């Protein structure tokens, strides 16, 4: 949970999440797209009738209850591939 | 490519943006409820302006979509909710005229003041009226006050109501409705659902069936009420004719609750009172909400999120700030809900807390649903779900079990008769008045009758169906029944009838699942997690699928019924029918108090 640290009174309006693209995604991909999504088979300049911006607003307030309180989430990815291993898990020490 | 994908994308956009704006508006509303300063008055002004502008713009850009080329039922109903233009279907001058007249109505009703023969006294709907009716037993005071108030309000709003009939008819005609009656009936319209389709007149047939199956019970109760009125005052009421409107117990005949002190059949027996017990235990608002949450956990409904206790206000803010504390709860969302109401050491406060807690649970049940479905399947489900829990908590077995009422007492015959009389006079007295008001409004929108016999026809039907007589006869130059609050702010009354029917049906089916035997009014919904899951099965539905299907998920029937009404009052009706062996049944509409 991160509500005091992240959610702010009068509105927290810094986090943006996309909703619509041309096709599906691929895992581990960057798709930062400042291209206004189009629908209705009528390509447009954007932000109008049937012109949708992919990114939306993460409305965050410190009074939101659990279900949509801003959660800080981190995913740790590992690979079990043959290579010179560099990130080894620590050792320990004892008395003499 | 297809219109369905565009509709889904626009509904996601509308969901998010309307969520943002509605959250802001509802937080501003709670700010109104807590701190009423001019600063937050202006803040709410701009917030509501922005929310209305956003809703209007979204609807206008939604008007480009067609309902014929979309097959998904949820998305179809969402677009149908989007396409309800309302005031914008008509011209700008007419719309601003209508909104100015509604503001005029609000100002007149909020500032309605009537002067006695001595004008030194200043009353205004609140300083008296309610307290006059509920504390004074004088005929002259009630007659004069109600007659003067009705006369002045009619004098100040007759042509406003006429132009309202005209403009609402024109709006309905411009929005593909025959009449504003059909406009109001459009909420219950369901199409595209096999075995679940209901037209605008099917509910009318259901209401007429309820009339046919309800009339004798209400006639007998009217006979008992009038007979008790005879015993209290014998020289002002005829043994067969109907009673004057001003002898129903409240402001306009809606509730017969205040008639308790004169209609109790056995005044010696002690009523079920836990008040002295909660001053024995020194009860508080935090404890009352913890007890409510214990009851709700006992029915598998979820706990109280920390935000509730953290931000919701559970006690009056002293005298530094003033709070309007009518028990209410709006839909903030995103797991944020809260309660504002005055917590006094009373038992009606127990009912109000239970009712609004059921409302909160129903509200949070459909949290995961989209915006246009984040509501009761119809307008009365929320209030019915609120009222069922309070009715269950009003039983004395619950008080015995949860410790408020000590174990060492048993249910007494006359005490339970009085309690059932309370629950009767506090509920079934509102149904006939709801029926009259809603039906009169229905044919007002229909326009079947010219302007020149409205009051005459209305009062004649009142005398003929419920025996409501004018204590002073009035011509077409009066607008007495338009003086109520909800008609005075353009609100439908079918909500209350549906609330009562749904709460009785839900109690019947839930008790049947919970397996309690004997008199049904003594049953309790506690330690019945199977029944709790059964209730949640309809709670989570919202507006995704028809309210008739939602009802089928509880009772198993697709239509409203009078069977819960008949069954809940079987022993009361038996006792009234065995006591009615030597009393008149029925009324005569010819008798009026000024015809001698
Ligand atoms: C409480 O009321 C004051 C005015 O007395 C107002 O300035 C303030 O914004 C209010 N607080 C909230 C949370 O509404
Ligand atoms: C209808 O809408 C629901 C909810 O968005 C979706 O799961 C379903 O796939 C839709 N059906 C069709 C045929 O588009
Ligand atoms: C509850 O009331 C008072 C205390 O509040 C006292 O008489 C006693 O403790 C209890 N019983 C009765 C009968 O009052
Ligand atoms: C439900 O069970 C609990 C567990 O002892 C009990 O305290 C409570 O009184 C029960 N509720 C009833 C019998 O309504
Ligand atoms: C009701 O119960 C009481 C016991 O308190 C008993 O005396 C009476 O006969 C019963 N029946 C009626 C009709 O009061
Ligand atoms: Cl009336
Ligand atoms: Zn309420």
């Amino acid at each position: 949970n991160s509500n005091k640290l992240d959610s702010k009174h009068s509105g927290n309006y810094d986090y943006w999440y996309r909703l619509f693209r041309k096709s599906k995604l691929k895992p581990f991909e960057r798709d930062i797209s400042t291209e206004i999504y189009q629908a209705g088979n009528k390509p447009c300049k954007g932000k109008g009738p049937n012109c949708y911006f992919p990114l939306q607003s993460y409305g965050f307030r410190p009074t939101y209850g659990v279900g949509h309180q801003p959660y800080r989430v981190v995913v740790l990815s590992f690979e079990l591939l043959h290579a010179p291993a560099t990130v080894c898990g620590p050792k320990k020490s004892t008395n003499l | 490519s297809t219109t369905e994908e565009q509709a889904k994308t626009f509904l996601e956009k509308f969901n998010h943006e309307a969520e943002d704006l509605s959250y802001q508006s509802s937080l501003a509303s709670w700010n109104y409820n807590t701190n009423i300063t001019d600063e937050n008055v202006q803040k709410m002004n701009e917030a509501r302006a922005k929310w209305s502008a956003f809703y209007e713009e979204q609807s206008r850009m939604a008007k480009t979509y067609s309902l014929e080329e979309i097959q998904n039922l949820t998305l179809k109903r969402q677009l149908k909710a989007l396409q309800h233009s309302g005031t914008s279907a008509l011209s700008a001058e007419k719309s601003k005229r209508l909104n100015t007249i509604l503001n005029k109505m609000s100002t007149i009703y909020s500032t309605g003041k009537v002067l006695d023969p001595n004008t030194q006294e200043c009353l205004a709907l609140e300083p008296g009226l309610d307290d006059i009716m509920e504390n004074s037993r004088d005929y002259n005071r009630r007659l004069w006050a109600w007659e003067g108030w009705r006369a002045e309000v009619g004098k100040q709003l007759r042509p406003l109501y006429e132009e309202y009939v005209v403009l609402e008819n024109e709006m309905a005609r411009a929005n593909n409705y025959e009449d504003y009656g059909d406009y109001w009936r459009g909420d219950y319209e369901v199409t595209g659902a096999g075995d679940y389709d209901y037209s605008r007149d099917q509910l009318m047939k259901d209401v007429e069936r309820t009339f046919a199956e309800i009339k004798p019970l209400y006639e007998q109760l009217h006979a008992y009420v009038r007979a008790k009125l005879m015993h209290t005052y014998p020289s002002y009421i005829s043994p067969t004719g109907c009673l004057p409107a001003h002898l129903l117990g409240d402001m306009w005949g809606r509730f017969w609750t205040n008639l308790y002190s004169l209609t109790v059949p056995f005044e010696h027996k002690p009523s079920i009172d836990v008040t002295e017990k909660m001053e024995n235990q020194s009860w508080d608002a935090e404890r009352i909400f913890k007890e409510a949450e214990k009851f709700f956990v006992s029915i598998s409904l979820p706990y109280m999120t920390q935000g509730f206790w953290d931000n919701s206000m559970l006690t009056e803010p002293g005298d530094g700030r003033k709070v309007v504390c009518h028990p209410t709860a709006w839909d903030l969302g995103k797991g944020d809900f809260r309660i504002k109401m005055c917590t006094k050491v009373t038992m009606d406060d127990f009912l109000t807390a239970h009712h609004e807690m059921g409302h909160i649970q129903y509200d949070m049940a459909y949290a995961a649903q989209p915006y246009l479905l984040r509501n009761g399947a119809n307008e009365g489900f929320h209030e019915a779900v609120g009222e069922i829990m309070s009715l269950s908590a009003a039983t004395p077995h619950y008080l015995k079990a949860l410790g408020l009422l000590a174990p060492d007492f048993h249910e007494d015959n006359e005490t339970e008769i009085n309690f059932l009389l309370k629950q009767a006079l506090t509920i079934v007295g509102t149904l006939p008045f709801t029926y009259m008001l809603e039906k009169w409004r229905w044919m007002v929108f229909k326009g079947e009758i010219p302007k020149q016999q409205w009051m005459e026809k209305w009062w004649e039907m009142k005398r003929e169906i419920v025996g409501v007589v004018e204590p002073l006869p009035h011509d077409e130059t009066y607008c007495d029944p338009a003086c109520l609050f909800h008609v005075a702010e353009d609100y439908s009354f079918i909500r209350y009838y549906t609330r009562t029917i749904y709460q009785f049906q839900f109690h019947e089916a839930l008790c049947k699942t919970a397996k309690h035997e004997g008199a049904l009014f003594k049953c309790d919904i506690s330690n019945s997690t199977e029944a709790g899951q059964r209730l949640l099965q309809m709670l989570r539905l919202g507006k995704s699928e028809p309210w008739t299907l939602a009802l089928e998920n509880i009772v198993g029937i697709k239509t409203m019924d009078v069977k819960p009404l008949l069954n809940y009052f079987e022993p009361l009706f038996t006792w009234l029918k065995e006591q009615n062996r030597n009393s008149f049944v029925g009324w005569s509409t010819e008798w009026t108090p000024y015809s001698d």
